């Protein structure tokens, strides 16, 4: 039904490896897919992201550039303290590159690591996770 | 810190720093890989393990033998990179306690490796933290050419 990612809508993001403040993370959560947030230096890097609330996932997405492997991670506690495994993927070497995922699962929070790249830097453009 | 506005993180084998870059509001942590420690080889076995692309090459000018150990060293370096399309950036750096330093700069020259000498500072991670640094900068701006 809803993208609960999008910020307007509750998305935040709360735990971001690194950062630069021309790229920050809420760039990730505009809608808008010519801003990026950028990792600064070596691998794995990851960010959380807080959903307004526990809501049944259906269908998570991620646009980027330069990223070579991609991990998520769910917590439908209230406070992230125990992260589980959805899934891991290798992403072909491209030029910005989308990730679609159906998915059946219950979140709060999601985790996204960036387990290596193509090259010594990477950004992710957008993250979209619908649900309701 | 905390005027700073990002961090920037640096593999570097040595055979963490963080490093200002003026006339920037820019932190670059050098990540120092020192050859027996053994932190290179800690990172070498990980599962994603991406290769080092950076080097400091360090020797004594008492010691031919760690000098030539030193280009060694370099060689190899280059030869075992994943990514034969990144450079290998690499300064050599003169320290004591025979060598001819004429000669070492001269290789390095001839190598396209930035020399130092400290004997008898934080040149070298100033010198492979600026060049980092720049790709940074140019990676970052493809980036933003790349998705309009
Ligand atoms: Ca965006």
């Amino acid at each position: 039904m809803k993208d609960y990612a999008r910020e307007e809508n509750g998305g935040l993001v709360v735990m971001a490896s690194c950062s630069d403040e021309r790229f920050p993370p809420e760039n990730m959560l505009d809608g808008k897919d010519n801003t990026f947030w950028v990792t600064t230096g070596m691998f794995p890097q990851e960010f959380v992201l807080r959903l307004e609330s526990c809501i049944r996932v259906s269908k998570i997405t991620t646009l980027s550039l330069n990223v070579r492997k991609l991990a998520v991670e769910k917590c439908d506690q209230d406070k992230p303290d125990q992260f589980e495994k959805v899934f891991e993927v290798e992403l072909a070497n491209r030029r910005l590159q989308t990730e679609v995922h159906q998915v059946n699962i219950r979140a709060k929070y999601l985790k996204f690591i960036l387990l290596q790249g193509h090259g010594e830097f990477a950004t992710v453009n957008r993250v979209s996770v619908v649900g309701g | 810190p905390i005027d700073i506005t990002a961090t920037l993180r640096c593999k570097v084998a040595v055979v963490v720093a963080p490093v200002t870059i003026p006339d920037t509001t820019v932190s670059v942590e050098l990540f120092l890989l020192d050859t027996a420690g053994s932190d290179l080889y800690k990172e070498q076995i990980s599962q994603y393990w991406n290769g080092v692309y950076y080097a400091i090459l360090v020797f004594d000018v008492s010691s031919m033998e760690s000098f030539e150990s030193c280009k060694a060293w370099f060689e190899l370096l280059k030869s075992a990179r994943p990514d034969r399309e990144r450079p290998l950036r690499a300064v050599l750096v003169a320290n004591k306690t025979q060598v001819r330093l004429d000669m070492a700069q001269d290789w390095a020259t001839t190598n396209t490796l930035d020399f130092f000498d400290v004997s008898a500072a934080d040149a070298p991670f100033l010198s492979i933290a600026t060049t980092f640094y720049r790709n940074y900068e140019d990676k970052v701006a493809a980036f933003q050419d790349a998705c309009r």
